[PDB]
RNA sequence: CGUGAGGGAAAGGUGAAAAGAACCCCGGGAGGGGAGUGAAAUAGAGCCUGAAACCGUGGGCUUACAAGCAGUCACGGCCCC
RNA sequence: GAAUGCCGGCAUGAGUAACGAUAAAGAGGGUGAGAAUCCCUCUCGCCGUAAGCCCAAGGGUUCCUACGCAAUGGUCGUCAG
RNA sequence: CGAUGUCGGCUCGUCGCAUCCUGGGGCUGAAGAAGGUCCCAAGGGUUGGGCUGUUCGCCCAUUAAAGCGGCACGCGAGCUGGGUUCAGAACGUCGUGAGACAGUUCGGUCUCUAUCCGCCACGGGCGCAGGAGGCUUGAGGGGGGCUCUUCCUAGUACGAGAGGACCGGAAGGGACGCACCUCUGGUUUCCCAGCUGUCCCUCCAGGGGCAUAAGCUGGGUAGCCAUGUGCGGAAGGGAUAACCGCUGAAAGCAUCUAAGCGGGAAGCCCGCCCCAAGAUGAGGCCUCCCACGGCAGCCGGUAAGGACCCGGGAAGACCACCCGGUGGAUGGGCCGGGGGUGUAAGCGCCGCGAGGCGUUGAGCCGACCGGUCCCAAUCGUCCGAGGUCU
């Protein structure tokens, strides 16, 4: 169960096979390993990894310890691969093939406070026929004295997105090992220059 | 609409809780380096003129 | 099940 | 939403905000410097800049381009003979904004100064 | 890092360069690689290109011509390696980078807004002269 | 994109002229029918003594979008009208000849006899 | 208040005597601090007494794993006499 | 201790709705204890079969000037009916 | 009855199962395919139209199916107001009359401000016996859970013929969901151009205001988007339901059962995705600071660190979060590129002239990808462990 931590850098589509691929680009490699977790040791397997060059003004005492005891130097950002052991002391593109199947975890674009019609899909109210200011609005929500509540988890305008997706299945299309880059088709979730997380997918 | 209404008159205690939040924070000095006296900061000395090292401003 | 109204609409 | 946009609205429709913007290019470059509330003051940096920039290049188009947000030809005779001069070596960054410490009293609102660099 | 450059460097495999340049109002013939049964062949379509987006590799132009009596447009990206060729059959002068208004005119209409455009035609005559 | 309500000019020689989808023949709720589908329609108008005549329900094949239809080559087509040709429940054209262009993916969804019958493909 | 006939309020108290606070101080003023008057000035004119609701300041005990007509009975902790 | 009682006082909602046409503002100078709000200049916008002008009702000193800002002004006020 | 707003629609659901569909079964007057009937099963699904205020119902066209009920005949401090209960008017009918009618007809004021609980979101506080910066385990929750067609097996089994499989294997759709912006397609309030009327600068030429909160028109970047793109439902393991057995007494036979063991569902548990140690049962690992002064406590100075302040941000109502603060590319300028618009002004030439041609893909030019210390994040300040007890 490989992985790897990388930036979204933009889409594209490419020509395979009198084919348009409509493809996400990641800039993966190359992630240090800084830490290994062990069952003796944490009581799971996991490998901490470090991704991005980091100015060393920046990184405070008690994390400079940590960097040391790894003898890597200071990165900008740590993220765990669970269930994942490489044999070196570092990680490349190079784990994935294209062909292969992954799953890429990112940050969904924040969509703020958001209504319930963006949020939920809800219909909302009619334009005409006497609608009275409810044109973006849920309607009920719920019924009398009994029971004279409301659901929990009832779908309700509030904040979306800025929150962890994950997108499964998805192939890989190429890649560059010279530029550390990734090629994955189809949408991948975040903004350009949003930090990703590319792992071999669960899926059959 | 039909008008919503508070059903009870709200406690003195249940007032004074929901103003646990209204306390004012002092507004945030550093000195002046060329006068010492008192100013917000990046902002020009309105005391001397001076910001930067160097004359701005009459005052 | 049309039934007859027991209030009237309400007045000003 | 408002997702890398630039630009401020500050509360005027879009011919207002543009008079906004030209009558106060018209006040700093007619007195060196003015005071403002600080988001004005910002806003104000890039539209004059670009105003000096091209009396910097001098040509009749950008005396006609100029003079388009302008209209005081004295003033614009000033922007270009006497203004421009001082800043041909320079590029870029015509002018600067000083936040003032004190706020304005009828309104709290915070104040700071735009000025043409020496 | 660089977005663009990494973006544009994935591009710069497939990107093209034997396609010939051309405007809004031009009247064009590309060679297009069509498959249909249960070979592949290549059907030529040529009318006036109304549209071209502009976006690096990924442009896309839009050609639209009159087809026994229905007119049809398609749109080809720029880059497409399933073009063969293109063939500039005729220079038009627009004085518009969008010629949507030409789906409502009539033949005759449309031959007087698109005049032919004289300077680039001479200018096309100005090279194809080889050494 | 055509749906319940759209007119759609006929393009062969059954005697319709024009026909009004009351039905995408997609699976349960297609909301949507594009080149190469089958609908149920009206007859709205028709030239006299056709095959066919004002007020029968027909089906027909769609031909021809005014919506613009996506290629996997990447490029697209679009054309100036919304048309389909009568057919039987057999996929067969109902009529002698078919008018004007039709779109390839005609022949990919199994119509081989209308493709064939068209003036261009494109 | 009502066009009008007509309707129709609220609002008493410094001190024995103004002796009603000169002057100085902060303040644009209002207000206050001293000085002075008086038996008394939380009798200072917004003046006898000055209850209650209501608002505040300081002190003691107490409260952020807890289910309530708020008390009551028991024990214990802390503070006070 | 209750009469949706009467008269008054003070709470709650609450630092919440609102601050009365979306014609629109910006800077500089002046005044002053205090200025987004008063004066002056320049720039900008709005009305113009009026949002200009002149009568008649009705109002009754609101007119002009000097000195003022406790209250009135839905904010501020050195300004003002 | 000092008020519990009354049909139907819209919206939003949630439950029941006496199950319409999909899954699993036994019996069949079950050849096959397709049906009938009962049993198990509530996980998901359960379409668009015409008539009428209608619920209901009839009808059209489809479908895997077009399920029935509860929730104040769910839902009017959520909307509607067609129906029915006001005042107007008329028809039929009844009444001498005023008027009346589970008869009809046309018309007819639906109340900006949410205190508490509840619900969707986001913080402040304290706690988590040393103080801190990172990274995690996942107790427990939530989300999801659909299905069809065609093809191969095979025109095989079966059947006189028509018709037509079980099992196993492929491909392709509908609807729903999450994400996305390369393409397609939108918007893009001033990014460019054209145009009319009027006033103005400055007379021509060139321009500016106004005509909307863009005067009108043609286009249109980033962003935000769906009609556009990618991906999801599983797989798999475990335990079961009806149901089918193995072995087997009581009961020399028989029996799925009384001892024991199998097989068996879209359902159940795990698995997938997301939340999560206020999980006060407050978890774990890596790293950093330390025995500071005066009198489990008080005051004070520090450490590791943190906050304040500032430049900002596909983060955002405030707050929070993330980046940066001259040790600097954080925003604004400037430069290069992209991108839009589509050949600026000026001059020259041709036409009497409106104009035309050339200079010229020119000029202008928001956000996009970058470069550059030109302008601004100056200077600082305040919090902040001495580690209880067996
Ligand atoms: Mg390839
Ligand atoms: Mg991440
Ligand atoms: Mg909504
Ligand atoms: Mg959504
Ligand atoms: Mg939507
Ligand atoms: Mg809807
Ligand atoms: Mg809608
Ligand atoms: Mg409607
Ligand atoms: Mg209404
Ligand atoms: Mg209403
Ligand atoms: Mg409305
Ligand atoms: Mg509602
Ligand atoms: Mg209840
Ligand atoms: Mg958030
Ligand atoms: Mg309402
Ligand atoms: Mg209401
Ligand atoms: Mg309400
Ligand atoms: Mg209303
Ligand atoms: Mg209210
Ligand atoms: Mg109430
Ligand atoms: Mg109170
Ligand atoms: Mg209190
Ligand atoms: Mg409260
Ligand atoms: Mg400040
Ligand atoms: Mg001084
Ligand atoms: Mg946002
Ligand atoms: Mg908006
Ligand atoms: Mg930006
Ligand atoms: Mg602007
Ligand atoms: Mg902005
Ligand atoms: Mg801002
Ligand atoms: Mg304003
Ligand atoms: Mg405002
Ligand atoms: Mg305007
Ligand atoms: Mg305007
Ligand atoms: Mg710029
Ligand atoms: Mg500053
Ligand atoms: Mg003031
Ligand atoms: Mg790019
Ligand atoms: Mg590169
Ligand atoms: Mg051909
Ligand atoms: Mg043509
Ligand atoms: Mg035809
Ligand atoms: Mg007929
Ligand atoms: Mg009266
Ligand atoms: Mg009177
Ligand atoms: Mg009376
Ligand atoms: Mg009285
Ligand atoms: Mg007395
Ligand atoms: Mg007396
Ligand atoms: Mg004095
Ligand atoms: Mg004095
Ligand atoms: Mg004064
Ligand atoms: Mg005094
Ligand atoms: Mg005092
Ligand atoms: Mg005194
Ligand atoms: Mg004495
Ligand atoms: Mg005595
Ligand atoms: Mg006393
Ligand atoms: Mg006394
Ligand atoms: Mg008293
Ligand atoms: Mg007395
Ligand atoms: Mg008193
Ligand atoms: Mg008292
Ligand atoms: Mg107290
Ligand atoms: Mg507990
Ligand atoms: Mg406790
Ligand atoms: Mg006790
Ligand atoms: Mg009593
Ligand atoms: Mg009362
Ligand atoms: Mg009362
Ligand atoms: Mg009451
Ligand atoms: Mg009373
Ligand atoms: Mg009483
Ligand atoms: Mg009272
Ligand atoms: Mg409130
Ligand atoms: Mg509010
Ligand atoms: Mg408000
Ligand atoms: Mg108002
Ligand atoms: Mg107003
Ligand atoms: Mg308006
Ligand atoms: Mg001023
Ligand atoms: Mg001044
Ligand atoms: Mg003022
Ligand atoms: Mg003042
Ligand atoms: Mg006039
Ligand atoms: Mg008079
Ligand atoms: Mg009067
Ligand atoms: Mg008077
Ligand atoms: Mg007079
Ligand atoms: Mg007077
Ligand atoms: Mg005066
Ligand atoms: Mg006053
Ligand atoms: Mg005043
Ligand atoms: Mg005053
Ligand atoms: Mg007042
Ligand atoms: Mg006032
Ligand atoms: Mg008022
Ligand atoms: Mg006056
Ligand atoms: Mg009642
Ligand atoms: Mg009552
Ligand atoms: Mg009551
Ligand atoms: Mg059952
Ligand atoms: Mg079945
Ligand atoms: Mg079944
Ligand atoms: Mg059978
Ligand atoms: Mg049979
Ligand atoms: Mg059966
Ligand atoms: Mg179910
Ligand atoms: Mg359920
Ligand atoms: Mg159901
Ligand atoms: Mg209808
Ligand atoms: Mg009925
Ligand atoms: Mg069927
Ligand atoms: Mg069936
Ligand atoms: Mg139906
Ligand atoms: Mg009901
Ligand atoms: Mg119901
Ligand atoms: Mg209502
Ligand atoms: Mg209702
Ligand atoms: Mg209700
Ligand atoms: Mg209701
Ligand atoms: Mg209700
Ligand atoms: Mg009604
Ligand atoms: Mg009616
Ligand atoms: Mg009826
Ligand atoms: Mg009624
Ligand atoms: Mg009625
Ligand atoms: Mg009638
Ligand atoms: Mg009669
Ligand atoms: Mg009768
Ligand atoms: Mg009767
Ligand atoms: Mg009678
Ligand atoms: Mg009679
Ligand atoms: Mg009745
Ligand atoms: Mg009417
Ligand atoms: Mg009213
Ligand atoms: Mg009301
Ligand atoms: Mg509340
Ligand atoms: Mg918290
Ligand atoms: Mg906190
Ligand atoms: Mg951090
Ligand atoms: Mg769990
Ligand atoms: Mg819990
Ligand atoms: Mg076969
Ligand atoms: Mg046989
Ligand atoms: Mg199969
Ligand atoms: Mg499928
Ligand atoms: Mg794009
Ligand atoms: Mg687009
Ligand atoms: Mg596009
Ligand atoms: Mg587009
Ligand atoms: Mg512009
Ligand atoms: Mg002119
Ligand atoms: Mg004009
Ligand atoms: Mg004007
Ligand atoms: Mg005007
Ligand atoms: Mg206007
Ligand atoms: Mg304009
Ligand atoms: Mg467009
Ligand atoms: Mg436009
Ligand atoms: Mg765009
Ligand atoms: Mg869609
Ligand atoms: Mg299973
Ligand atoms: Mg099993
Ligand atoms: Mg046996
Ligand atoms: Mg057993
Ligand atoms: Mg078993
Ligand atoms: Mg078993
Ligand atoms: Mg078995
Ligand atoms: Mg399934
Ligand atoms: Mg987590
Ligand atoms: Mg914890
Ligand atoms: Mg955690
Ligand atoms: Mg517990
Ligand atoms: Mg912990
Ligand atoms: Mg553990
Ligand atoms: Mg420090
Ligand atoms: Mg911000
Ligand atoms: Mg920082
Ligand atoms: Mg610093
Ligand atoms: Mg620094
Ligand atoms: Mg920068
Ligand atoms: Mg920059
Ligand atoms: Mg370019
Ligand atoms: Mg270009
Ligand atoms: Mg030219
Ligand atoms: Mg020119
Ligand atoms: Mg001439
Ligand atoms: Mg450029
Ligand atoms: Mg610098
Ligand atoms: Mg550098
Ligand atoms: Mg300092
Ligand atoms: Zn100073």
């Amino acid at each position: 169960m490989k992985g790897i931590l990388g930036v979204k850098v933009g889409m594209t589509r490419i020509f395979r096979d009198d084919r348009a691929v409509p493809v996400t680009v990641i800039l993966a490699g190359p992630c240090p390993v800084v830490q290994r977790r062990t069952p003796e040791k944490d009581g799971y397997t996991a490998v901490q990894l470090g991704f991005l060059p980091q100015n060393p003004k920046r990184v405070n005492r008690p994390l400079k310890g940590h960097f040391a005891k790894a003898g890597v130097e200071p990165v900008r950002i740590l993220r765990e691969i669970r269930d994942f052991n490489p044999e070196g002391d570092t990680v490349t593109v190079e784990i994935f093939k294209p062909g292969e199947r992954v799953d890429v975890t990112g940050t969904s674009k924040g969509r703020g406070f958001a209504g319930v019609m963006k949020r939920w899909n809800f219909a909302g109210g009619p334009d005409s026929h006497g609608a009275h200011k409810i044109h973006r609005h849920p309607g009920s929500i719920g019924n009398r004295k009994t029971p004279g509540r409301v659901y929990k988890g009832k779908k309700m305008a509030g904040h979306y997105g800025a929150e962890r997706v994950t997108v499964m299945n998805l192939e890989v299309v190429d890649v560059i090992p010279e530029e550390n880059l990734l090629l994955v088709k189809g949408a991948v979730p975040g903004p350009n220059g949003g930090l990703v997380i590319v792992r071999e997918t669960k899926k059959a | 609409a039909k008008h919503p209404v508070p059903k009870k008159k709200t406690s003195k205690a249940r007032r004074d809780a929901r103003r646990s939040h209204h306390a004012l924070t002092p507004p945030t000095l550093v000195p002046c380096p060329e006068c010492k006296a008192m100013k917000p900061p990046h902002t020009v000395c309105p005391e001397c003129g001076y910001y930067a090292g160097r004359k701005v401003l009459e005052v | 099940v049309d039934k007859p109204p027991y209030l009237p609409r309400p007045r000003p | 939403m408002r997702h890398l946009k630039s630009g401020r609205k500050l509360n005027r429709h879009s011919s207002h905000r543009l008079a906004l913007y030209r009558n106060q290019a018209k006040s700093l470059l007619t007195h060196g410097r003015i005071t403002t509330t600080v988001p004005k003051a910002k806003e104000l940096r890039g539209f004059v800049d670009h105003l000096i920039h091209l009396a910097k290049r001098g040509d009749l188009h950008a005396r006609r381009l100029v003079l388009r947000d302008l209209q005081d030809v004295k003033l614009v005779r000033k922007l270009f003979d006497e203004i421009a001069p001082r800043y041909r070596d320079r590029q870029g960054g015509y002018t600067r904004v000083l936040k003032l410490a004190e706020r304005r009293r009828g309104d709290g609102a915070p104040l700071a100064l735009v000025e043409l660099v020496e | 890092m660089n977005r663009g450059a990494l973006i544009k460097l994935v591009e710069s495999r497939y990107v093209r360069t034997d396609l010939p340049e051309f405007r809004p109002g031009d009247t064009v013939r590309v060679s297009y690689k069509v498959k249909e049964g249960n070979r592949t062949r290549i059907q030529d379509f040529e009318g006036i290109v109304i549209r071209i987006r502009r976006n690096g590799f990924n442009t896309t132009f839009t050609v639209r011509k009159v087809s026994y009596g229905v007119g049809v447009e398609r749109i080809f990206p720029l880059h497409s390696p399933l073009i063969q060729k293109i063939d500039i059959v005729q220079r038009g002068r627009a004085r518009r980078a969008k010629l949507y208004f030409i789906r409502n005119l009539s033949d005759r209409e449309i031959r007087r807004k698109l005049r032919a455009d004289r300077k680039r035609i001479d200018q096309d005559r100005a090279a194809e002269r080889a050494a | 994109m055509i749906q319940p309500q759209t007119y759609l000019e006929v393009a062969d020689n059954t005697g319709a002229r024009k026909i009004m989808c009351i039905r995408v023949l997609k699976g349960s709720n297609a909301k949507y029918a594009t080149v190469g589908d089958v609908i149920v329609a009206s007859v709205k108008e028709a030239i006299p003594r056709g095959a066919v005549k004002e007020g029968d329900v027909v089906k027909a094949v769609v031909v021809r979008t005014k919506k613009e239809i996506k290629r996997p080559d990447g490029s697209a087509i679009r054309f100036d009208d919304n048309a389909a040709v009568i057919i039987n429940n057999q996929l067969e054209p109902r009529g002698t000849r078919v008018f004007g262009p039709v779109a390839r993916e005609l022949r990919e969804k199994g119509f081989m006899k209308i493709v064939s019958l068209a003036p261009e493909v494109l």
